[PDB]
């Protein structure tokens, strides 16, 4: 768990399932245990719900048919995936998040309606 | 070649423990929201249960290591305490009582006693002299007595008692125990189930049947009956300190009554709290008792002897009285209406059975009835003092209650002198043995719906 | 529910979806009701999380690209799938489980990274 | 959220994902907040479980290989998807829901076992 | 618990009731005494 | 957590409201052993009656 926190972005591309493995199920104390048990379920289900809204749930690595804007782009692919780590990325890219998320959501629904219209026109 | 595959939803299970919850049977609780077992808070079982027999399934059972009976015991204790919590506490009543006499002569049983005291009014300064009739097993002569007429309560040197609220009803509403989703309750279906050991017929269910939490020692009351044969259950049948649960096939009817017309008066204690006691007895004074048919009880003891002689072969068994002890231990405890009876049972468990079928009086018919006398208490210290003591308020008018008998709690007192006659005495007091006779069929399991198997088929990549 | 507990494995190939439809639908009693309500959600989400980590979630029958070792193998396919029941199988196979689960997890992540590298090299 | 409640059926086919992203994220008051937190998880997981049993989970629009019975059919496609909103439909089609759902469940399991037998015969 | 002290207070007229069995005397009790024991509000609690 | 654990441990135990009475106290360790600190106090306790 979290063994590749200091490695590169590509080097975390083989061990990104061990973070998802431990994400669930890792009267004062009864109250604290009950609150922890509800909190873990909420924090897992929120990430799963966002991944389902983007439509690429069920897999760890996605491709989302949406262009990367030049206002977010600052480096090359070797510079990003061979020099920078994921925590530095989360520090530096974290703005413009909701716009990206809504764009992914509407792109997924556009894909669904286009595929359904293509199969209905078959 | 052979590739590993996983299946979701396999029908397997494993033994586990969980917190089952209550579920009632959708009884009308629009006005009776005052039950002591709080059954209106249970989930209403509107549909029929999923009664499915599996087929070709064998499962091993052992009910003396069940956790359902321990959970049900803890639920009964906590329900009793949380029902008894907001009621009146009888701390200002533990005073010096002057008790002369209430019944005119000895009568039937002169258990009434006319005790007077100085109660406290709403005003903290003025105290008022008041009287009430108390039963004899509730009052003790006061310490350092020169055979005087000073009496205190039984509980004053042990623990303060809170009385039951008068709107609280002790009626045993049936309770269904249901497993959470993801678990199941597997039950036996052998009509001659030992109690332990495997079963060849197992069915699945989510909720148990409507068991009645009936509290009584010695004889069991209002229970479920066996199917075709009397079933004798024990842990070992050779350890003499193990209670034998005898499960009858035909119920025996008992009629219990307190015939003297009793009244009720309310004594104000403090601001807003009353105390209900016996005010007077109107009419003659008669004896509280219970009635069983003698022929049916003899036939039932004879059939229990028939079923019990095959576990102790070439021997004569002999029923006897209860052992030495207090009234709450020896006497058959009982509760109908709200008054807590304690019946004698010395002429009931009296006789013997050898191998020969001694009496064929079932061919004839008789109206002879065995009558056993019962005393009545007010202050109870039930479940061995793990729960709080309660003062049961008195009930005006006479009390009657019809009931059935479906089980017995026997014990053995064998020895070296018992080489031909075997002694079986009534015993009880461990209250989870009452609920082991209703949870004998059931077991709780946890479903594990992930399975691993090879199919000789590879993933398309 | 559990109607094919004593049948064969292949006879459970049509009734494995009814064991998956009853897994979520069903102040002392308030406490017991609350604890049962949390326990059902936890026991459902653990199985769904394991299926998602293996990568074959969303379907009942999977194939996992991992060879069956001879130390786990004792019978033929007809002997397993036509004579033995699932409970006897679960009794007799239950060892060597977490290494199987980790093998499936790393195989799923290898499949994901290989598919992403194939689509990136397109 | 719920912006297309009065629009047509087709016009709700582009805004059915905004009503799926608000379904999870949103001592007297502590008790009420805890009960609300558990109810949100239960009401989300029930719909996700039914979508998993029908086999079309992970997407918003499905096709389920099951014929539409004439006892349920009363209108044409233009009348349904261009004149009537979803509320009148939910009012009028609500019978035979359990048998429709069971038909979808058995059809999904039949599809799974047929696909597994096809890949095993490969 | 032994020493009691005489203390006065000014009570509003609807709160006090003449005592039971009064010969038009000057003995008064609280209104709530024969109904239910009554807890005062804490002074730091605001009813806004 | 320490405060609440302490409070729930002291919740069901014996309260000493009836002990707060007038105590008549005389010295028990009257000797000059430079310890003292033990005062013999008597009072009128309340029995069960
Ligand atoms: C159990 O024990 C209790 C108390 O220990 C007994 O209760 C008392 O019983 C006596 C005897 O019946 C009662 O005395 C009678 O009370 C009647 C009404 O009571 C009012 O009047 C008396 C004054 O007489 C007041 O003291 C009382 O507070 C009430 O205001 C009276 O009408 C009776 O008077 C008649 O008899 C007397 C002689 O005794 C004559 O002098 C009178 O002129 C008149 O003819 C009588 O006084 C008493 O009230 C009861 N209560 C109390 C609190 O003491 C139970 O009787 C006893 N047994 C049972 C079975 O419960
Ligand atoms: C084993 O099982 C049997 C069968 O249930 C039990 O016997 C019952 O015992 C209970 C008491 O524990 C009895 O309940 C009481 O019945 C009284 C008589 O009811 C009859 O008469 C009235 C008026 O004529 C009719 O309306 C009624 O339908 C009956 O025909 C009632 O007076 C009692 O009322 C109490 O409750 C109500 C509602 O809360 C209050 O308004 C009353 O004031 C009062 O408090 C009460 O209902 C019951 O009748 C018995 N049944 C039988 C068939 O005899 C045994 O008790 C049980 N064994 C053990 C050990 O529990
Ligand atoms: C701290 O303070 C307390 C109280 O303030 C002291 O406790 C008392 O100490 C005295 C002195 O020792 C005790 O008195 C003695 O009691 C013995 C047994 O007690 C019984 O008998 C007496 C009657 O004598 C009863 O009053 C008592 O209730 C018991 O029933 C007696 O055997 C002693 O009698 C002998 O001495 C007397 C003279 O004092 C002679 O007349 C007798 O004939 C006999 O020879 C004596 O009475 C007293 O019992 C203690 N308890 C109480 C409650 O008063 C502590 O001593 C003090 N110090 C410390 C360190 O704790
Ligand atoms: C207080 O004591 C009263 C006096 O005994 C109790 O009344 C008795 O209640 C029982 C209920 O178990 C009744 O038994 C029933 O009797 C009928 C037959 O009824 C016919 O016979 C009676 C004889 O008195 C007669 O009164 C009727 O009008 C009928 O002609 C049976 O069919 C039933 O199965 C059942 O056995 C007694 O009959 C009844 N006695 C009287 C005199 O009314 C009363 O129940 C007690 N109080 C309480 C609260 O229980
Ligand atoms: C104590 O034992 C009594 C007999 O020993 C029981 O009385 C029997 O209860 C049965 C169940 O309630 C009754 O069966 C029902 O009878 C009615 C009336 O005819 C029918 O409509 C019902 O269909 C029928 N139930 C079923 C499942 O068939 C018996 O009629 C009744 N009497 C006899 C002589 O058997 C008592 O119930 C039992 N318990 C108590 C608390 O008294
Ligand atoms: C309840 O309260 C009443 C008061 O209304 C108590 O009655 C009083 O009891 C005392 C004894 O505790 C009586 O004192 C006795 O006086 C006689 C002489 O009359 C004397 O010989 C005795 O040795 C004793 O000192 C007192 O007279 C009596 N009455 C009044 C009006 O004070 C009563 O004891 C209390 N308890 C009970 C259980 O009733
Ligand atoms: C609280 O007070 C009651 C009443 O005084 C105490 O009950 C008493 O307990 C003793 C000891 O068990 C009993 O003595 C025994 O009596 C039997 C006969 O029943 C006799 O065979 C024994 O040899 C022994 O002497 C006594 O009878 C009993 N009192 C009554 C009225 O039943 C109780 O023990 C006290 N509890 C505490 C914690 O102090
Ligand atoms: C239950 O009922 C039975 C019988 O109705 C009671 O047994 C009997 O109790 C009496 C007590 O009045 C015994 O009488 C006395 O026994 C003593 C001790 O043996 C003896 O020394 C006296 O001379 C007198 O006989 C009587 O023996 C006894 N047995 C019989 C057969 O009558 C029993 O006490 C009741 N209660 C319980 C809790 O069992
Ligand atoms: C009711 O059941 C009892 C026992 O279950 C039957 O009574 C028993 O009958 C036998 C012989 O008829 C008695 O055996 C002999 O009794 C005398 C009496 O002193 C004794 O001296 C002999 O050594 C021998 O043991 C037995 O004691 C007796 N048990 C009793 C009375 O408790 C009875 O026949 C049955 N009644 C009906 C109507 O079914
Ligand atoms: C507790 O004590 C208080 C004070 O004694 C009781 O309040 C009293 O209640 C009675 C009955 O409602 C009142 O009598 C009525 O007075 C009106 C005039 O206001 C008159 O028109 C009626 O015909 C009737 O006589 C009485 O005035 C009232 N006392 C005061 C000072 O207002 C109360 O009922 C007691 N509660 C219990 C549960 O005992
Ligand atoms: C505990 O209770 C006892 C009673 O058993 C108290 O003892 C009594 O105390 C009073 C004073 O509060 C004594 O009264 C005194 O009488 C003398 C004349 O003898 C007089 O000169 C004084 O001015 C005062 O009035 C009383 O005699 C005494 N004994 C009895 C039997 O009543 C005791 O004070 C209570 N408290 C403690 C801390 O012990
Ligand atoms: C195994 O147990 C089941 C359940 O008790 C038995 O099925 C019952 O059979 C009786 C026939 O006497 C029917 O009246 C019941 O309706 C059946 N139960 C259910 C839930 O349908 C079954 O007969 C038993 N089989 C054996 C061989 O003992
Ligand atoms: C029921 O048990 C009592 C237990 O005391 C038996 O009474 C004893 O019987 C033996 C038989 O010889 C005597 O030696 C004892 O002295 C008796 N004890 C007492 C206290 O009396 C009684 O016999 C048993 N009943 C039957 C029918 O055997
Ligand atoms: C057990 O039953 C027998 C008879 O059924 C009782 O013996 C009779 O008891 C009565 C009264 O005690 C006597 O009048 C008879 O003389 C007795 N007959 C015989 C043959 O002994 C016996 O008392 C019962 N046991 C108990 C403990 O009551
Ligand atoms: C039957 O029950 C008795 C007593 O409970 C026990 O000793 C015995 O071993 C049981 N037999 C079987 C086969 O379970
Ligand atoms: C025990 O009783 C049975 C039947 O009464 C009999 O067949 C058997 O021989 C007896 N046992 C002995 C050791 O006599
Ligand atoms: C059993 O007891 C009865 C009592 O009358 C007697 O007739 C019979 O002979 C006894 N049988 C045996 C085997 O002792």
């Amino acid at each position: 768990f979290l063994g590749a926190a200091g490695s590169t972005m590509g080097a975390a591309s083989m061990t990104l399932t061990v973070q998802a493995r431990n994400l669930l199920s890792g009267t004062v104390w009864g109250i604290k245990q009950l609150q922890a048990r509800v909190l873990a379920v909420e924090r897992y289900l929120r990430d799963q719900q966002l991944l389902g809204i983007w439509g690429c749930s069920g897999k760890l690595i996605c491709c989302t048919n949406v262009p990367w804007n030049s206002s977010w782009s600052n480096r090359n692919l070797s510079e990003i995936w061979d020099n920078m780590t994921w925590l530095q990325w989360d520090k530096e890219i974290s703005n413009y998040t909701q716009i990206i998320y809504g764009l992914l959501e509407e792109s997924q629904n556009q894909q669904e309606k286009n595929e359904q219209d293509l199969l209905a026109l078959d | 070649n052979l590739w590993v595959t996983v299946y979701y939803g396999v029908p397997v299970w494993k033994e586990a423990k969980t917190t089952l919850f209550c579920a009632s049977d959708a009884r009308a609780y629009e006005k009776e929201v005052h039950n002591v077992w709080a059954t209106h808070a249970c989930v209403p079982t509107d549909p029929s249960p999923q009664e499915l027999v599996l087929g070709n399934v064998t499962e091993n059972f052992n009910m003396w290591k069940n956790d359902m009976v321990d959970q049900m015991h803890e639920d009964i204790i906590s329900l009793w305490d949380q029902s008894l919590k907001p009621c009146v506490k009888l701390t200002p009543l533990c005073v010096t009582l002057i008790c002369s006499d209430a019944t005119v002569k000895t009568g039937t049983v002169e258990e009434m006693k006319n005790c007077s005291f100085n109660t406290t009014t709403e005003i903290r300064d003025k105290e008022k002299k008041e009287y009430a009739l108390f039963y004899k097993p509730d009052i003790v002569p006061l310490s350092e007595t020169n055979n005087t007429s000073e009496y205190r309560l039984i509980n004053c040197n042990t623990s303060a008692c809170t009385q039951a609220c008068p709107k609280v009803t002790f009626e045993p509403i049936p309770i269904h125990y249901c497993a959470p989703a993801g678990y199941a309750i597997l039950k036996c279906n052998d009509e001659t189930f030992n109690g332990t050991g495997p079963c060849s017929n197992v069915s699945t269910v989510q909720c148990t049947h409507g068991i009645r939490p009936v509290v009584s020692t010695q004889l069991l009351l209002n229970g479920s009956l066996a199917e075709k044969e009397i079933v004798i259950r024990s842990e070992n049948l050779t350890n003499n300190a193990k209670i034998i649960i005898v499960h009858l096939h035909t119920p025996v009817e008992i009629v219990c009554t307190r015939p003297n017309n009793n009244t009720r008066k309310s004594v104000r204690i403090g601001p807003g709290q009353t105390f209900y006691a016996t005010g007077d007895i109107i009419g003659d004074i008669k004896q509280a008792h219970c009635n069983i048919s003698e022929e049916k009880w003899n036939d039932t003891l004879q059939k229990v002897g028939i079923e019990l002689q095959k576990h102790f072969p070439n021997k004569t068994i002999k029923y006897n009285q209860s052992a030495g002890g207090d009234m709450e231990i020896t006497t058959h405890s009982f509760n109908c209406g709200g008054e807590f009876f304690y019946c004698n049972t010395s002429n009931l468990f009296n006789g013997t059975y050898n191998g020969t079928y001694i009496s064929t009086n079932s061919s004839a018919n008789s109206t002879s009835t065995i009558t056993l006398q019962c005393r009545i208490k007010q202050i109870i210290n039930m479940w061995q003092g793990v729960g709080r003591c309660m003062y049961a308020p008195p009930i005006a008018g006479n009390i009657t209650c019809r009931s059935n008998i479906t089980g017995l709690l026997l014990t053995r007192d064998g020895g070296t002198n018992s080489n031909e006659t075997e002694t079986f005495r009534p015993a009880g007091g461990d209250m989870r043995d009452n609920w082991r006779s209703e949870l004998y069929k059931y077991k709780v399991v946890k479903i594990e719906p992930l399975g691993v198997a090879p199919t000789r088929c590879k993933r398309r990549v």
